[PDB]
């Protein structure tokens, strides 16, 4: 199932693929990718939802969104999980990466952008069905409307295909939410003799009402989600309620039905009411960006990181790799702002690695500020 | 006229030094009158039959305007962000 | 009655606003707004703003996000925006779409 794609077009790229089935277990895809394709565990997991719709983001927005996701993500090394088929925000966001990796002097650090993409959406999949290890099959790469079925991002270097399951329609978004959790539930070695929690995001764009389900499965599965605030679908309803403060049936209701005229169901609207009331009701989970006051895009990570951890528990071992990336991203204030705040026992065990890590990578400020907090 | 010309005139300097080991790359290693034998040869060589300017392949090429454009907005960003937090634009 | 109508009515103190120009560009546009919500009504006020150069006007009450702006749409203004040497407009409308 295994293959590789010498993707012909604008610019030749090799890329490769796994075809999996809703059965197949995540953590055979994640060993796969860990070992098979070389891939380092990760320091931050970027899940992108939304965005595949008819209406694509205002050019600056795209722009600044994809400036600010790799910028953030070039500190570290990230996996930027998309839905790797060539058409809007994704295609934009793997041109972004691929302009990072040829950009970059230093090759250590790697941006990686995985696709996540149905089976039954894939413009010639009969084309690559072969995947002969001696000789990569060819793709040719083609640009499609909105339309149904798309073709294969040329700048995504890997890719995971999930097959259609006849039971249900939906094991896309079933084998992404399955992932999701389990990259989660990973403890990558931290330093030395060290168990470090791996950070996974969730940034939603110009959501669609038939992701809700989704996303509340995200949400019980300690995801925190960012959403921006200008994106126009859900994301607009989200960063509304929010507002607002308290939410209610009458008010969801009326703000689905200005944003998404077609949905006209009691049943199907009910469930849609009851997802977005019970998501808000998670509400720690969730943090709004806004590039027209934000402009800072790993800030606004690291505090959504920061809230769903203290949320989760007060104990200063957790917060560890909230705290190294703090480090990497050379946010002193945020730390000194929301980790080391009085609310959390720091001892000197606890920091002993952090200040290793710290004073190896260049950070005079957490040096001083670990200094000085014993 | 020195106080008020030496930069400019080492300016010039640099400049007109381009031109000057430019003209090396055509220029026969042998000087002369011995030049005469490089000259034969070259003209014998004409009859029978860089360091600069140099064509790159494509990926290369595609990298190098890449690594450019992403200096260029670097450069850019650097530009607004001093002027953002100039001390007329915060007034 | 007249006060009643209120959004054909604006006020313009010299005092404070030292700017006829931009009060004018605002009474036309919260008229045009009130009027209709299409992108195509907003496309002579947009003209008028490209021609004062009212780009802060432009992007804060045109360009708002309560109307859609398409391609075709901005073509036009974007046509006289580049031929009347109005470079935060070119900037703006390659911004939009
Ligand atoms: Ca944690
Ligand atoms: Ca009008």
């Amino acid at each position: 199932r295994l293959g590789d794609i010498d993707f012909t077009g604008v610019s030749r790229t090799r890329g490769k693929f796994v075809r999996v089935t809703s059965s197949t277990d995540p953590a055979e895809i994640y060993q796969i990718l860990t070992k098979q394709w070389g891939l380092a565990p990760p320091h931050l997991v970027v899940a992108l939802m939304g965005g595949d719709e008819v209406a694509q983001l205002k050019p600056w927005l795209r722009d600044t969104l994809r400036k600010g996701l790799v910028k953030a993500a070039q500190s570290t090394g990230a996996w930027i999980l998309t839905s790797g088929l060539r058409f809007g925000i994704t295609k934009n966001l793997g041109q972004a990466v691929r302009d990072h990796s040829l950009a970059s002097t230093s090759p250590k650090v790697r941006v990686v952008a995985i696709g996540i993409a149905p089976w039954n959406m894939i413009q010639n999949r009969d084309l690559l069905l072969s995947a002969k290890p001696d000789h990569p099959a060819t793709y040719p790469t083609e640009d499609l409307p909105y339309g149904a079925v798309y073709s294969l991002d040329c700048n995504h270097s890997h890719f995971i295909l999930v097959d259609e399951d006849p039971k249900r329609p939906g094991a896309t978004g079933e084998m992404r939410v399955k992932m999701l959790k389990h990259i989660s539930l990973q403890r990558t070695g931290y330093g030395g003799t060290g168990s470090i929690e791996i950070p996974v995001l969730c940034l939603l764009v110009h959501g669609e009402p038939r992701i809700l389900q989704k996303m509340y499965k995200n949400i019980q599965n300690s995801i925190p989600w960012l959403i921006l605030a200008g994106s126009g679908g859900v994301a607009d309803i989200l960063v509304t309620l929010m507002d607002r403060g308290c939410w209610d049936a009458d008010i969801v209701q009326e703000l689905l039905i200005n944003t998404f005229p077609d949905g006209l169901h009691s049943t199907e609207i009910t469930s849609w009411t009851k997802l977005i009331q019970r998501i808000l009701d998670h509400g720690h989970l969730l943090t709004v960006h806004d590039p027209e006051q934000d402009s800072e895009l790993d800030t606004v990570i690291l505090k959504a990181l920061v809230k769903a951890c203290k949320s989760q528990s007060q104990e200063a071992q957790d917060f560890l790799d909230e705290l190294k990336l703090a480090v990497a991203w050379n946010r002193v204030d945020i730390a000194k702002s929301e980790i080391f705040s009085g609310d959390v026992q720091w001892s000197a065990q606890d920091l002993e690695e952090v200040m290793m890590e710290a004073l190896v990578n260049d950070k005079p400020d957490f040096v001083r500020l670990f200094v000085d907090n014993g | 006229t020195f106080q008020v010309v030496q930069e400019n005139a080492d300016i010039f300097w640099k400049f007109q030094r381009y031109n000057l080991i430019v003209e090396y790359h055509s220029r026969p290693a042998l000087a002369p009158p011995f030049i005469i034998i490089s000259h034969i040869t070259q003209a014998l060589l004409s009859f029978i039959k860089d360091l600069l300017e140099r064509e790159l392949p494509s990926g290369l090429d595609q990298k190098l305007m890449t690594w450019e454009t992403v200096q260029k907005e670097n450069y850019l960003a650097k530009l607004e962000h001093e002027h953002r937090e100039s001390s007329g634009e915060r007034l």
